[PDB]
């Protein structure tokens, strides 16, 4: 065996990546409830003649 | 927990007053503390071994 | 596979990469060279050469659309090309099986 | 490595590997001056530039 | 508990976003801000 | 061996030399033509006569851009060169040998 | 005197370097800077 | 020793008694102990920081 | 007049009595005297640098 | 809640009487009342500026 085991143990360990980013964001659903009007300033004045 | 004892009633090495007799079952496999002198300590079994775990 | 080596998979052919990226077709131009300072064209340049390409294609179709004399030169540059005949020719002394695939 | 030949086949005595380890840290190092601006283009020698 | 009834067909929709600008990438790399010579090896 | 006698060992070519400096790729330019004075300007020829490119390489990038009648020269001189058709011929009274490896 | 007799030539030698990362040069020379701002065009 | 106080001119966030006040320069770098709550005492280093050892 | 402080609540490197600390905003820029320990005084700003000249 | 604050201990030209000194008056970046005086007084900073939430 190895007298030292405690320092033998990184170099018996293993790392793996499969819980990295084992995850997503809901699926997207605003494009169903709502609509882009993109603007190019601080504020949008809507305007209607009803 | 002592996942190995590695007694089994074996002649471990004791290095005690200058002379390295066996007096008990002094046989461990761990990480702890010591391992500088768990090499005299573990080094000679001269007889059968057999681990058995105490769970301490 | 490709010219690149890349490995080439046949499934992934029967849908568009973009079609699931439906955000991207809903956009729309923000228009970047409305009130341009030469401030603002140093600052659009200069993220562009960082990676913020938007800005600068933003503004390079502003520019095409609203200078006549640039517009007029492009177009006459790219019909130059478009009225060019074109043949598909074999390789350096191809054989046969070459020559029926050209 | 493995210790010397012992004396006694009967009763053969078992041995273990010592296992060693040698920790460091790669901390950097740094050196650095302050300069005007003005002064390395207001510098016609060559000097104030080579740095 | 959180209800909503919208129409979808409409001209309009409803909870209207607004896409001002795209998502754009603010990073800080090397010889570009001073928190990575003047200050610790950091990167925001 | 290349032509200046230099030793050559084929183990280095299985890797560009550049791969293990993976900080260059990650650089930007500078940018050292905006803001630029007759002083900035001489002081950067003269840190490039003395072994600082880095300004100057920069310099001559951005000289390029920014004007249009220096890079229409320049590539009109250059697309000179690239329209000229090319082969590759033997040595002097070339032997058999010769004449296949060119 | 802090002398050292070394062999040198079994597989290792003593006081080994261990080259991380090498010279790159760090420049401050841009108006980009608070240095520049703070100070009196002081590059780096 | 403290690799790294991360203090100058920065202010983390320090939740104490129900309120996550800025205060007090309790920025720290190292795995020496409470390494979970590191990421809450430095969950909100919202000013510029410019580290300095200790040496503790 | 002063031509500049470099205070920002730190001097370079004032060393007394055999150690070397970091305090008091002491950084001056100008040859009025002790240039030769002015470098060694300066020459140290560990931190930010901020120039607010006194007018002196 | 308010937006505009000034704690980096920096500078701002504040006019006591007859001459305009370094202070931390007002410090806000909304203005609904002393206009005209504030423009004096919350002359843009001369050293590091950072803002923070009063929510006053």
């Amino acid at each position: 065996a190895i007298i030292t085991p405690a320092l033998i143990s990184a170099l018996k360990t293993s790392f793996q990546k499969h819980f990295q980013d084992a995850l997503a964001t809901a699926p997207s659903t605003y494009l169903q409830v709502a609509t882009v009007i993109p603007s190019t300033t601080a504020s949008n004045t809507y305007g209607w003649l009803g | 927990e002592v996942e190995g004892v590695f007694v089994r009633a074996t002649v471990e090495r004791r290095c005690r007053a200058g002379f390295c007799f066996d007096k008990e079952g002094q046989g461990f496999a761990d990480g702890v503390l010591s391992d500088e002198q768990l090499e005299a300590l573990e080094s000679d079994p001269l007889l059968k071994v057999e681990r058995c775990t105490f769970s301490g | 596979v490709d010219v690149y080596g890349n490995p080439i998979r046949t499934q992934q052919l029967r849908e568009p990469q973009t079609s699931r990226l439906a955000g991207l077709a809903k956009e729309f131009a923000q228009h970047p060279a409305k009130g341009l300072t030469p401030a603002k064209l140093a600052r659009i340049l200069v993220e562009a050469e960082q990676g913020n390409l938007q800005a600068q294609a933003e503004l390079f179709m502003d520019m095409e659309e609203r200078d006549a004399h640039l517009f007029a030169e492009m177009s006459k540059r790219k019909r130059a090309i478009l009225g060019l005949d074109w043949a598909v020719e074999p390789p350096r002394n191809a054989s046969a099986a070459e020559k029926a695939d050209a | 490595q493995f210790p010397k030949l012992r004396e006694w086949i009967g009763q053969r005595v078992i041995k273990d590997m010592a296992a060693q380890g040698y920790q460091i840290t790669n901390k950097l190092f740094e050196s650095t001056v302050g300069v005007k601006r003005t002064d390395i283009e207001d510098d016609n020698l060559g000097v104030y530039g080579p740095l | 508990f959180a209800p909503a009834a919208d129409p979808g067909a409409a001209w309009y929709l409803l909870d209207t976003s607004r896409s001002l600008k795209p998502l754009i990438y603010q990073e800080r790399m090397k010889p570009s801000f001073t928190s990575m010579t003047k200050e610790d090896d950091e990167q925001v």
